[PDB]
């Protein structure tokens, strides 16, 4: 069922990556990164891959009008009918599919994809992808007509089951904050916040090791000490613009919706 | 049509590796000393150089 | 050769063998940042089409 | 984004849309040899002059 094919998701948490220009020509930490862009199919359905998941609530559970992203360290909702794609005009969304989206867009020289958030505040990414689409045939018409030719002409299919094709998953790094540090006179101290930390301080001796609980240290400035977060339990998908754990094993591999059909 | 595959970067902290040549269509692969990544939270590792 | 028709090729469909040269070059990355670049000439493929 | 007219359009108090559009002629030039449209992620920096 549907429902049923939204069991590999239930192991996989969205991230948060840098993507070059995030809508006012300045570069910034976004949810809704652009990986690749696909156009294997003749009639130009494109298939946009990015970082936040749709389908899927923060409570890891099957729902077609949420989208759920990563938020700091946790993970958020919003709206689906605040989804938007755009290249040098409005473009229409044919299906969307956990980290997939499926679009017809315009011709146009630039892409962008932008979601709503919690506070109502507008996140984006645009990067750069030549869109000109030739229509199958030997005539370069815009519109379908209404007496014409039948003409083999390929394209996604909407069907959500598993497909030869896949992605490969691995285990998240630790990710440093800075914001689980205070001062205190002469100490410091760190705020779990119900997640495992790791430090390392080089104020005394034998102070490294790794905590799940709110302890403070000594005779320590706020700039000598150093604190990431390290459970991790779920998984992330391999990016380039994220740095890897220390295991280079393959962990996991999740199938891809939408093949390819005549 | 080919695609190139391009892991997720291995970086370590306070340490140096090397990397070993494999059987694969044109395996590229190089190490770069002396780097000071930068993540969302802060500084990635303390060894600066 | 890289960039013309038959930069990647291959004896059958179902072969596991791929004989590649596309010109694969890295590159250092940026200071201050987290990302693999990379220099590759386009696919011949879609330059023969 | 390019083009040929510029339009600014504000709101009236009745909720009237008050708008006055002009010819304007422009296609900007990205500063170096190349024109691109979108900023990259790997590569050089020029000298370049803006509005604070
Ligand atoms: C904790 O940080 C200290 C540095 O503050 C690390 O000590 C370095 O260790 C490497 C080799 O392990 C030496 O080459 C450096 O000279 C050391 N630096 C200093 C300032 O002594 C230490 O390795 C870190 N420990 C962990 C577990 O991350
Ligand atoms: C759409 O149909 C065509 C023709 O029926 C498919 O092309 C054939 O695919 C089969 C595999 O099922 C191959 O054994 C044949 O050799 C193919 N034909 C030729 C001339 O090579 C095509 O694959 C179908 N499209 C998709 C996406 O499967």
């Amino acid at each position: 069922s549907v429902s049923q094919h939204f069991n590999v998701y239930k192991a996989t948490r969205p991230y948060i990556a840098y993507c070059a220009d995030c809508g006012a020509g300045h570069s910034c930490h976004s949810p809704v990164a652009i990986e690749a862009v696909r156009s294997e199919a003749t009639d130009g359905m494109l298939k946009i891959q990015f970082s936040a998941q749709i389908g899927i609530d923060k409570s890891d559970n099957h729902d077609y009008t949420k989208i759920r992203y990563a938020d700091g360290h946790a993970i958020e909702n919003a709206v689906r009918s605040s989804l938007k794609v755009a290249t040098s005009g409005d473009c229409f969304v044919h299906g969307t599919m956990g980290h997939f989206i499926l679009a017809k867009c315009p011709p146009g020289e630039f892409l962008q994809v932008s979601i709503q958030d919690t506070r109502n505040a507008v996140r984006a990414c645009r990067i750069q992808y030549h869109h000109d689409p030739q229509p199958v045939g030997r005539e370069k018409f815009t519109i379908r007509p209404h007496y014409g030719k039948e003409i083999p002409c390929t394209t996604y299919q909407q069907t959500t089951a598993k497909t030869v094709e896949e992605i490969d998953m691995h285990m998240p790094p630790d990710t440093p904050d800075r914001t689980l540090l205070s001062q205190q006179s002469g100490n410091v101290k760190i705020t779990v916040g119900g997640k495992k930390v790791k430090y390392n301080c080089t104020c005394g001796t034998g102070n490294v090791g790794t905590t799940n609980s709110d302890m403070t240290i000594n005779t320590c400035l706020i700039e000598q000490c150093h604190v990431s977060v390290t459970d991790h339990k779920k998984w992330q998908f391999n990016s380039p613009f994220v740095p890897r754990a220390d295991e280079p094993a393959r962990k996991g591999k999740v199938h891809i919706p939408f093949p390819l059909d005549n | 049509e080919y695609k190139t595959v391009v892991p997720s970067p291995y970086v370590k902290c306070c340490g140096a590796s090397e990397c070993s040549t494999k059987e694969k269509p044109d395996y590229q692969c190089k190490v770069y000393t002396g780097v000071y990544p930068f993540m969302w939270g802060g500084a990635y590792c303390f060894c600066d150089s | 050769q890289p960039g013309r028709f038959g930069d990647i090729q291959s004896r059958t469909v179902e072969s596991n063998d791929l004989y590649a040269n596309t010109a694969l070059k890295l590159a250092r990355p940026s200071p201050g940042m987290v990302h693999v670049p990379y220099t590759q000439t386009p696919s011949g493929f879609k330059y023969w089409l």
